């Protein structure tokens, strides 16, 4: 463990992959998974200690480049390999002074399919929030910046927005879980409303629906909405309403309707903007064939 | 960090993530300094410039107009440092220019001239 | 159910034309779409008329679409663990992980007790560098005689401070209350320090979602704020940030009467935030009276001019020192980042934009600040420009 931790400053992701693969001969496998557990304990001892100059873990410094593949292997959901890679991801995120944790969280949210993989994402956040701060604003900001760039291709974008909607709704679904976690998914995603309204006009249908559902449930900012912010949300919302009414008919309309209703309840200015733009788009040369 | 990098330009790779976030900051001089150091960083190491792409066009798309202005100022240098993404970069620059009220024609044209001399003639 | 009764009585099932049945089914589908509560779409879907009118797959599609319209999910919240022990050191590592993860003070006490049961003393306060306790408390915590008590105090307050930082106020309440109950026997200094931390956390809890709709403080918290401001105890270590929060709390909750009148003067002579808050409260309260407002306008104007003036080569923002004011420009700005009251904020905005205008822009209360200022060349107007830009950004963050 001292050799593989304190000195492995090379392509040790291959070393870790081989080690975990051995845990997937028989006494060799038992010794190797035990060794993996001791290695995790040793890395935890290395990272969380002495408290002030820092330490240096070449093994973790090797893995931070492969954090994306590390997240990908975690989502495979094995019997306990994903547990080892999850704990390793947590120690890695703590170890990096620039706090690579938000990147890991963005990857987990933008790649997960099942709600159990979201449970992995929440478990990472729960393990990380005891030591680090502001992870959710940073993760959302980085992920949305990647969405607005050519990176993070639209299937992953739609998955990210779907998982984000699930987290926000789960928080609204008040219980012991959201109470204990204290993630504040709604208070964080509310900050990026202005970055979410363009995604509601995306050419990709799955991205547009996912953004529409997320904004349908996501709370508005703590005080109120800016007039430009409110007008952009209302214009995007009515466009999404008419586009989805054209596409899926009345079945595919509820999310945009809920968003517009909430935006009307915000203020008389929001109410007047919603009504004006809604009926004006209703009477336009386009969308009038719908009626 | 600026004075050490002037002595030791190799040190900027460590700070890349931090001043990816500081070059989106609202403060003017701090953002300009973060932009200068980031450009120096990826000019020393032309491989890492692609990592600054999402934050660069976030700066282009930011609602803070000063951030957009300083991103447009630094547009030809970064586009020349990116090339494989200079297409989407200059397309975003044009879109923010035309739907906004800024005129990126000088910067976008200089970048186009340089990368045309790169690509075709 | 009455609508369904009318529906069933008026359809003439299996005798009407397929057009009537199709329109009937469409109406039932769309009234199902328009509903919000799921029991209503279930009771419409359970109707014999509904299940007869449409086919099977389409009604199944309808009900699953309505169910997935408002899905319910549950997620794991317990942190990931692959533990099971193997050895004494393996048990030590597992317990250290559990100590890092836990936030419940009873579990902290249990883990620390058993850890000291199977270790010499080992000073387990050091087992996470991510536990920052401010330096003003380092000596008074590490000055504890008992190793278990010292570790308990350090871990409890470090985790409480972090939970306060990450807005987990309930667990911070738990940890700080446990630390207070622990130190009540040992020392009164640590008791007073922990009471101040309790006060700061309570201020933060109220300024969080408990407030934010104009609901008043409990008025025992207000008395606590007054008491901490007027405690006058030198032997107790202190953080001026708590005094900042207290002054900002008084200003935010419009306790102008206390700051203007009930304040003691030794606090003014010591604390700059207290005297600045006094000028702010006096200036806002005296606004309808021109002559009455004018004196406090010149006083607050002068003190901020000193704050935003450099000592007559490196600039104020470049130096952070060489400022003749009662505190740094950065400290003043960070203090008024804690103010949410629109009247106080617009008063400071009017003052900072008058400073910008003299060496235009118009604010609500520009008139009350004099144009002629002494020490004309000492003012670092670049710093004033930066300050007014950040300040107006903050105010728009408060109320767009």
């Amino acid at each position: 463990v001292h050799l593989v931790s304190q000195a492995s400053g090379a392509g040790a992701y291959r070393l870790l992959q081989f080690l975990v693969d051995t845990a997937m001969p028989d006494t060799v496998r038992e010794a190797c998974d035990r060794l993996i557990q001791l290695l995790l304990l040793h890395l935890q001892k290395l990272v969380h200690h002495r408290g002030p100059p820092p330490r240096l873990v070449p093994f973790l410094d090797a893995l931070k480049n492969h954090v994306g593949e590390l997240c990908g292997e975690t989502l495979r959901l094995e019997r306990k390999r994903f547990l080892w890679q999850h704990q390793l991801l947590g120690l890695l995120s703590v170890y990096t002074r620039p706090s690579c944790g938000p990147e890991a969280l963005g990857h987990l949210l933008s790649r997960a399919r099942s709600p159990e993989e979201l449970s992995l994402a929440t478990q990472l956040y729960a393990g990380l929030v005891v030591s680090l701060s502001g992870l959710l604003p940073l993760a959302f900001r980085s992920c949305l910046a990647r969405v607005h760039a050519g990176t993070l291709q639209p299937p992953f974008t739609a998955r990210f927005l779907r998982n984000l909607a699930l987290l926000v709704g789960w928080e609204q679904q008040g219980g012991e879980g959201p109470a204990a976690l204290g993630a504040h998914f709604g208070e964080s995603a509310s900050a990026h409303l202005s970055d979410l309204a363009p995604l509601l006009l995306h050419p990709e249908e799955e991205v547009a629906e996912a953004a529409a559902s997320l904004l349908a449930i996501c709370p508005f900012p703590s005080e109120a909405l800016s007039p430009s912010q409110l007008l952009g949300l209302v214009r995007a919302g009515v466009h999404r309403f008419f586009a989805s009414l054209r596409l899926h008919g009345p079945p595919g309309v509820a999310s945009a309707c809920q968003l517009l209703t909430r935006l009307s309840q915000t203020s008389p200015a929001g109410l007047k903007a919603v009504l004006q733009l809604l009926v004006e788009g209703a009477l336009h040369r386009g969308n009038t064939e719908l009626f | 960090i600026d004075e050490m990098s002037r002595r030791r330009p190799e040190i900027l790779s460590f700070f890349s993530t931090n001043l990816q976030r500081l070059m989106s900051s609202a403060e003017e001089c701090c953002r300009n300094l973060a932009f200068s150091l980031a450009l120096r960083s990826m000019q020393n190491s032309p491989s890492i410039a692609a990592a600054f792409l999402p934050t660069f066009m976030y700066c282009l798309g930011s609602q803070d107009f000063e951030v957009v202005q300083t991103a447009l100022r630094n547009l030809p240098e970064y586009a020349l440092l990116c090339q494989e993404h200079a297409a989407v970069l200059l397309h975003r620059a044009f879109l923010v220019g035309m739907y906004g009220q800024m005129d990126p024609s000088a910067q976008i044209s200089e970048a186009l001239r340089i990368l045309h001399m790169e690509a075709v003639m | 159910d009455f609508l369904l009764e009318v529906c069933s009585r008026s359809v003439n099932l299996e005798k009407a034309s397929e057009s009537l049945k199709g329109n009937m089914a469409a109406f039932l589908k769309n009234v199902c779409l328009g509903l919000e509560d799921l029991q209503y779409v279930f009771m419409i879907s359970s109707h014999e008329l509904f299940i007869t009118l449409l086919k099977d797959e389409e009604r199944k599609l309808l009900v699953d679409q309505m169910r997935k319209r408002s899905p319910r999910v549950n997620l794991c919240i317990k942190p990931v663990t692959s533990f099971y022990p193997a050895s004494a050191s393996v048990n030590i590592g597992q317990l250290e992980h559990q100590l890092i993860l836990s936030v419940d003070p009873w579990r902290i006490r249990q883990i620390l007790i058993e850890l000291h049961g199977m270790t010499s003393e080992r000073q387990f306060w050091t087992v996470s560098n991510k536990w920052e306790v401010p330096s003003v408390y380092s000596g008074v915590i590490l000055g504890i005689k008992d190793n278990l008590t010292r570790d308990l105090v350090y871990i409890l307050m470090a985790k409480g401070l972090h939970c306060s930082t990450v807005k987990d106020f309930s667990h911070a309440k738990q940890l700080f209350a446990a630390c207070l109950e622990l130190v009540t026997e040992f020392s009164p200094k640590l008791r007073q320090v922990m009471l101040n931390e309790m006060l700061l956390l309570d201020i933060h809890t109220h300024e969080a979602g408990t407030g934010q709709a104009g609901e008043r403080p409990p008025s025992d918290l207000i008395s606590r704020v007054r008491g901490y401001l007027e405690m006058r105890l030198p032997d107790i270590p202190l953080r001026q940030v708590i005094a900042e929060e207290c002054v900002a709390f008084m200003l935010n909750w419009r306790e102008n009467e206390y700051l203007t009148l009930q304040v003691p003067a030794f606090l003014l002579q010591s604390n700059p935030y207290v005297k600045l808050g006094q000028l702010l409260a006096a200036t806002c309260k005296e606004l309808p009276g021109p002559k009455e407002s004018r004196r406090t306008a010149k006083d607050l104007w002068e003190v901020v001019v000193q704050i935003c003036s450099v000592s007559s080569r490196v600039s104020l923002i470049k130096q952070r020192e060489s400022t003749l004011g009662i505190m740094y420009r950065s400290e003043l700005l960070s203090f008024i980042k804690k103010l949410r009251e629109p009247l106080v904020l617009t008063i400071i905005l009017s003052l900072f934009v008058k400073l910008h205008n003299v060496r235009d822009i118009t604010a609500e209360h520009i008139s009350i600040w004099p144009s002629s200022i002494p020490n004309l060349q000492s003012v670092d107007f670049e710093a004033v420009a930066i300050t007014v830009k950040e300040l107006v950004r903050y105010t728009l963050s408060i109320n767009p």
